[PDB]
């Protein structure tokens, strides 16, 4: 994973964390499968660009899958 | 309360029409689907819809009756009109008084 | 600096930071001695509460809210302005209010609420101002997926 | 004329008197002229009359 | 008691007097004559700060994606080939959408070589949003002048009047820019 | 008023292109464009100042690129023609094609002659442009303004 | 029809439709005949979600979103995003383009003075100051399209280093012409209210703020002068150079509608003597006589330098801001505006926290609808002059 | 198919019905009643026309606040999803003989919340059939006139006889649900709060 790389975003590990407090119990389906940017990797986390108009979210290294 | 949520082809009412008007009831969602001259219909890809709207339906169950839910499942039923419309099925019709493209432009595959 | 002082002065231990430009200095409270200092700093002066901002540190780090404290004169050069700063995980974001000392922040923590949800306990009216009511998830968190709409997509 | 050249606007009736322009093109015997005033390029187009070619 | 009923009749013939002295301001405001302009018989005068639409060139132009960092949400888009018998890129296609244009002119000013204009264009109204992507070729045209048009009446604003006038409807003389241009100013003095 | 009568249609049936002079305060040939769909004739709305090139647009096929924003990639998409895709389901009865030009102003005397051209090439459709015209509503042939 | 008329208090539902102009509020008012018992306000119809958009956004691309916060001014949110990084990174500024920002932001402060007394003297007697007082604006909307371009908000006009564009010739005339006619039209609209039938009588008590609870709320802007304190915060910081010219703060004993409408009457007639003596400074005169010695004189003798010139240093678009926090204050139209500003050595800040001057004013909306009657809701609505942008934001 | 997103296609008339329509059609071209709705600058600039200066008045359209005399609506100002319903029914609550004006960058499309924005409805378009757009941000009220003035060119378009489209369908379906009951919405109860007099 590195700086202008597909990613692609799993559901395995968003059940019980702290990034899913503050999701509403629910996933889009573009969430699921599709096209991701990675914008910037600052430490732990990073920054995720979707196709849809939609702000950038930051997700962990270790809830993503390269492709 | 009378609780809706419609852009401009569903309305999902929570009520029952009985001659002309409505009553609040949380026991019966009404669905009108493509009430404007925008789209001309069927009665296959109608009840297609109508499929859609029951599997929509009886998948949210057990939860409250709310705006956010209502206008997920209008949204989800535009975004089926949208890929029935892309699909190569039914589209505009040269009858109306506007002539305005909201989903799409017909465009070449090839 | 002399609001360090004057803290120390009643039997108070805090965390005493610098000065980022000029002007405002911090004091950082966690939890428990907020309203013992609000309740000695209200006593000298501050009767004018200007603001309350509330951030992240980062994605997986705990809230932190600064309240902004100044105190009044008639006509005065320069009257000396302070922060507080409290650092609240994401765990249970509990920050006691402080409608009752002063009444500028009745509002300022139902939006704090509405942004990143922070429950303040001890208010009157917590609900829903600038999202809708039926609207859940906080929109303004580092970690906020948007529900797809048919307003919300891309305009065709 | 050429486009690339700088003329001056010499009309007592308009607003813009004596005001050098860049020739962009011509076409059916009307001149679009481009002015420089501050940091935005303006484009105000006349006629083959109206403008004088200064060097 | 008999204060009050004094008080009330004065306050009575003031309310009277307020009352005529508003009827002969309002027969006062009669005599003045309109101030408004017709459409689309008296067009207004567009000056050189007032910006519309962005004119684009297909010659002066070589494709270096520097206007679309500086626009917020990125309209300009640049399609740009690689050529392996050049060393430099070419542009191949311009579309730029309009309904959502901020119209700040903000791309305009970060150009070197001015491959940007502006174009005195605000008379654009359509029936579908769909035709707002504009090609190179059209944004490639001659802008449509206020005076040339023999049917409007060209008519100057309120800062484009000779030495002060407040109604800026007569307009008898011809001159134009209250002050003085900084050409005779190096002559005589 | 004036009692208008059939003499649009007879004009536009003898010729390929004509040229209508309205005032521009208000509307005055909506009655003429209603008219020309009482004679039997599909009419088609469409804004001259924004064409593009008209070769590519009315013959063949063309690329729009949509406005991305950064989060979609480039796309193009393929616009066929459109009077040609107009005159494919078009006839109810067979009769005949007009395209109506609004703002005929921003225009350039080039393509005025290929576009007479072009009307007279293929015998299904008219074309029909607007100029802001002199107060009085007057048709003239549009190869004679090009003419002269 | 179900009309059963019963002894229950009446719930009254304003819609948020508004249609004299006012935006999006929806107030329910309960209340059991000719009074006023209970107001509910409730917001969320004009939030575009400010907050989230400068989360990846550098200063050039943030301008017309910054300008479009609020609508009746706009270009104080953009004197304080011009003010923040160049104070972040410590970059000076010349004395003239402060001159220009400050005579801007009065021109811009009169005509967002000049729309508060159009509807609130028109929901409650004659509409007839509602032409004279747009004409007023549109000269204002004339002299603005000369000089930068636009009427109002959608105007950039301002970068780090200083201003962009420069003023036209005719500008500095045309600026004078308006304050010779402008003083004139202010004596008629007081000599409109020292003088009057029961206008003066109708809103006398409804508001009755007192000092302490106005200090305790939270109360910024003119209600805080027409209470009675000298919290002018142009003159607790020098902003741009306050500390020249003569200066006057009107206040008021009470706090009410006609003292809160003759302190900004009295505040029209200020800003024109602040503009009149900024006229009397400009050290350079206007550009006729820069442009005459820049190419009379030599080239670096005497004129051109540092301090007269259009910026001074060209910024570059995607500059790095230095790693801290920042809080300005402004004193605004409405009140006073702020911007807690975090970067952390990036392009794109971490967090852009805004302070809404309008918001912490509305707060006593719910204690000033208290025990009145209902023609004073659209009057006590439009007294505290809110706007929906502001409050909403 | 190869061509996705397809459209479906689809005589001897009087003078004295003509003239009829020409004298319906010239009386809606000249009463042309609208609609102020406004929650934004978009708001002040069409102010700006009603003041005497422009005079919007002499085209004969008069300011009115009822959303059941005025044959036209023209909706301006940034949209958010919670108005959205509110405008769909003042749309619903006019009469049949409807028109639509939408004014501004942000009511026809996106606008500049198109890039990063969760609340600001992108396009009128999807809540209402839009007859006439107007871009711009802010537009000139010279293009808001012009605007005007393509409505007129348009209004004339329509028919007597082919008068039988401002209908809608009835398409009705019945269906059931398995929700949960909500709790009710706080309807006033501000000042006289249990919780604000006496501190918990
Ligand atoms: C040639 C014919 C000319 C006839 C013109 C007369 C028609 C004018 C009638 C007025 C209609 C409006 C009434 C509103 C009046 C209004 O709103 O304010 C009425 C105003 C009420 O004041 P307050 O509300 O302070 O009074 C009640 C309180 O005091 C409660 O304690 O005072 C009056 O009661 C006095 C009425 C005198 C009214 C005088 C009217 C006549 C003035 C013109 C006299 C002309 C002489 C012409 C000589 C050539
Ligand atoms: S218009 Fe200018 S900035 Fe844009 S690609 Fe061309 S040369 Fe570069
Ligand atoms: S004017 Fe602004 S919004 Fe329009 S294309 Fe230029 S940079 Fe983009
Ligand atoms: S288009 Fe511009 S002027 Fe109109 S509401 Fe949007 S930001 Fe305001």
């Amino acid at each position: 994973i590195k700086k202008g790389d597909l990613v692609k975003v799993v559901a395995e590990k968003l059940a019980n964390s702290l990034e899913a407090l503050a999701s509403d119990h629910r996933y889009p389906p573009y969430l699921f499968e599709g096209r991701g940017e990675v914008v910037d990797i600052r430490g732990d986390y990073a920054q995720i660009k979707f196709p849809v108009p939609t702000p950038t979210v930051w997700l962990r290294l270790d809830q993503l899958e390269v492709a | 309360m009378l609780l809706k949520s419609t852009t401009r082809h569903v309305h999902i009412y929570a009520g029952h029409v009985v001659d002309g008007e409505v009553h609040p009831d949380t026991e019966t969602l009404t669905l009108n689907v493509d009430p404007d001259n925008e789209l001309e219909w069927n009665e296959a890809a109608l009840a297609k819809v109508e499929a859609k709207f029951r599997e929509l339906v009886a998948n949210a169950a057990g939860e409250d009756l709310t705006e956010y839910n209502l206008r997920r499942i209008g949204s989800d039923l535009e975004h089926f009109i949208r890929s029935l419309l892309m699909q190569g099925e039914i589209g505009y019709n040269l009858n109306s008084r506007v002539r305005n493209y909201s989903l799409g432009i017909p465009r070449v595959n090839h | 600096g002399p609001v360090g002082r004057l803290l120390q002065s009643q039997n108070l231990s805090v965390e005493s930071l610098g000065r980022d430009a000029s002007g405002v200095e911090m004091i950082k409270v966690d939890r428990d001695r907020l309203l013992a200092v609000c309740q000695t700093l209200y006593a000298d002066g501050f009767n004018y509460l200007r603001c309350q901002a509330a951030y992240d540190s980062g994605p997986g780090q705990d809230l932190v809210s600064t309240y902004h404290l100044i105190k009044l004169s008639d006509n005065a050069d320069r009257p000396p302005e302070v922060r507080i700063k409290v650092f609240v995980p994401r765990d249970d974001p509990r920050v006691p209010s402080v409608y009752w000392i002063w009444k500028t922040a009745d509002w300022q923590e139902r939006e704090s609420y509405d942004m990143f949800g922070i429950v303040y306990e001890g208010h009157p009216n917590l609900k829903r101002i600038l999202m809708p009511e039926d609207w859940v998830g906080w929109p303004l968190r580092k970690d906020y997926i948007t529900p797809d709409f048919y307003e919300l997509q891309e305009a065709y | 004329i050429l486009p690339g050249m700088t003329v001056k606007v010499t009309n007592p009736n308009d607003t813009y008197y004596q005001f050098q322009g860049i020739v962009q093109r011509i076409t059916d015997g009307k001149v679009a002229v481009l002015f420089e005033g501050g940091n935005w390029d303006k484009l105000v187009t006349f006629q083959a009359s109206e403008l004088e070619p200064v060097v | 008691f008999l204060n009050q009923i004094t008080n009330y009749a004065k306050e009575a013939v003031q309310s009277a007097k307020y009352i005529g002295q508003g009827l002969s301001v309002t027969f006062d405001h009669m005599r003045r004559r309109p101030i408004t302009v017709q459409y689309p018989y008296e067009k207004l005068i567009p000056s050189e700060r007032f910006r519309g639409r962005i004119h684009f060139e297909f010659d002066k132009c070589i494709a270096c994606e520097v206007c679309v960092r500086v626009c917020p949400i990125n309209l300009p888009v640049v399609d740009w080939v690689f050529n392996k018998e050049l060393k430099k890129k070419e542009l191949k296609h311009y579309s730029i959408d309009f309904g959502v244009c901020i119209f700040c002119a903000n791309c305009v000013e970060y150009c070197p070589t001015n491959c940007l204009s502006v174009t005195e264009e605000y008379e654009l109204a359509t029936y579908d949003r769909h035709e707002l992507n504009y090609d190179s070729v059209a944004m490639g045209r001659i802008p449509y002048k206020v005076t040339q048009d023999p049917m409007v009446t060209p008519i100057r604003e309120f800062a484009y009047l000779p030495a002060g006038v407040m109604s800026g409807h007569d307009l008898p003389a011809g001159a134009q820019r209250a002050g003085e241009r900084p050409e005779a100013i190096a002559n005589t003095a | 008023g004036l009692l208008a009568g059939y003499q649009f249609v007879k004009d536009l049936e003898s010729a390929g292109a004509l040229a209508l002079f309205v005032p521009p305060e208000g509307g005055f040939e909506g009655r003429y464009q209603r008219r020309l769909r009482s004679k039997g004739y599909t009419t088609l709305p469409m804004s001259a100042p924004g064409l593009g090139d008209l070769a590519a647009y009315l013959t063949q096929e063309h690329g729009i690129r949509p406005a991305h924003t950064g989060k979609e990639d480039i796309r193009v998409y393929f616009q066929p023609p459109l009077v040609t895709y107009h005159l494919e389901n078009l006839p109810p009865n067979a009769k005949g094609l007009v395209l109506w030009l609004i703002d005929g102003k921003r225009l350039s005397k080039q393509e005025f002659a290929y576009l007479a051209q072009l009307t007279q090439t293929l015998p299904k459709f008219k074309v029909v442009v607007e100029v802001g015209g002199d107060r009085v509503v007057r048709w003239e042939p549009l190869a004679d303004w090009v003419a002269a | 029809p179900k009309i059963e008329t019963r002894t229950e208090p009446m719930v009254i539902n304003m819609g948020p439709h508004h249609p004299s102009m006012h935006g999006v509020l929806r107030l329910m008012v309960t209340l059991d005949g000719e009074d006023v018992i209970d107001c509910e306000p409730v917001i969320g119809y004009l939030h575009r979600g400010m907050e989230k958009i400068a989360e990846n956004r550098t200063n050039i691309m943030f301008i017309p979103y910054v300008s479009r916060w609020d609508y009746a001014a706009g270009m104080f949110n953009e004197a304080v995003t011009v003010n923040a990084p160049e104070k972040l990174a410590g970059i000076p500024v010349p004395k003239r383009a402060s001159y220009i920002r400050v005579i801007m932001l009065e021109l811009n402060r009169i005509a967002n003075h000049l729309l508060w007394l159009g509807p609130f003297l028109a929901d409650v007697g004659a509409q007839t100051p509602f032409f004279y007082i747009f004409r007023e604006r549109e000269y204002i909307y004339d002299l603005f399209e000369a000089a930068t371009g636009m009427r109002f908000i959608n105007n950039n006009y301002f970068r780090i280093g200083g201003v962009a564009a420069d003023l036209t010739y005719g500008w500095v005339t045309k600026c004078r012409d308006f304050c010779d006619y402008f003083l004139p039209k202010v004596d008629e609209y007081e000599r409109l209210i020292t003088n009057n039938p029961i206008f003066v009588r109708r809103l006398q008590g409804v508001g009755k703020i007192s000092r302490e609870e106005a200090i305790n709320w939270g109360l910024s802007g003119p209600m805080l002068r027409a209470s009675g304190v000298k919290w002018d915060l142009r003159k607790v910081d020098h902003y741009e150079c306050y500390d020249d010219f003569d200066w006057d703060v009107p206040v008021a004993t009470e706090g009410d509608c006609l003292a809160r409408y003759i302190v900004r009457i009295q505040e029209m007639r200020e800003s024109v003597k602040i503009i009149r003596q900024a006229l009397d400074g400009l050290p350079g005169g206007p550009y006729e006589n820069l442009e005459a010695k820049r190419m009379l004189e030599g080239a670096k003798s005497e004129w051109n330098g540092f301090d007269y010139q259009y910026i001074g240093k060209k910024l570059s678009p995607t500059f790095k801001i230095p790693k801290g926090e920042h809080y300005v204050r402004v004193e605004s139209g409405k009140g006073e505006l702020g911007i807690y500003l975090i970067g952390d050595d990036n392009v794109f800040p971490w967090r852009w926290k805004i302070r809404p001057p309008d918001f912490n004013n509305l707060q006593v909306l719910p204690q000033l609808l208290k025990g009145m009657k209902v023609a004073d809701i659209v009057a006590i609505l439009g007294s505290i002059d809110v706007i929906m942008g502001s409050v909403d934001r | 198919p190869a061509i996705l997103n397809p459209i479906a296609r689809p005589l001897a008339e009087n003078i004295i019905l003509t003239s009829l329509n020409d004298v319906y059609d010239w009386a809606r071209l000249s009463s042309l009643w609208p609609l102020m709705y406004g929650t934004a600058c978009c708001f002040i600039e069409f102010a700006a026309m009603i003041g005497s200066r422009f005079d919007f008045d002499r085209f004969g359209l008069v300011p009115r606040n009822s959303p059941r005399q005025a044959d036209l609506i023209i909706t301006s100002g940034t949209i958010t999803m919670k108005m959205a319903p509110a405008l769909v029914r003042l749309y619903e609550q006019m009469p049949s003989p409807k028109y639509v004006i939408a004014m501004g960058a942000c009511t026809i499309t996106g606008g500049m919340f198109s890039s990063d924005s969760y609340s600001a409805v992108r396009g009128v378009d999807k809540l209402i059939p839009v007859d006439v757009y107007l871009p711009g941000c802010p537009p000139r009220p010279e293009a808001i006139m012009d605007a005007i003035v393509k409505l007129r060119k348009k209004i004339a378009n329509e028919h007597i006889n082919e008068r039988g489209n401002l209908a809608q369908t009835h398409r009705l379906f019945t269906a059931k649900h398995k929700m949960k009951p909500v709790p009710p919405i706080l309807t006033g109860q501000y000042l006289n709060a249990p919780s604000r007099q006496a501190p918990p």
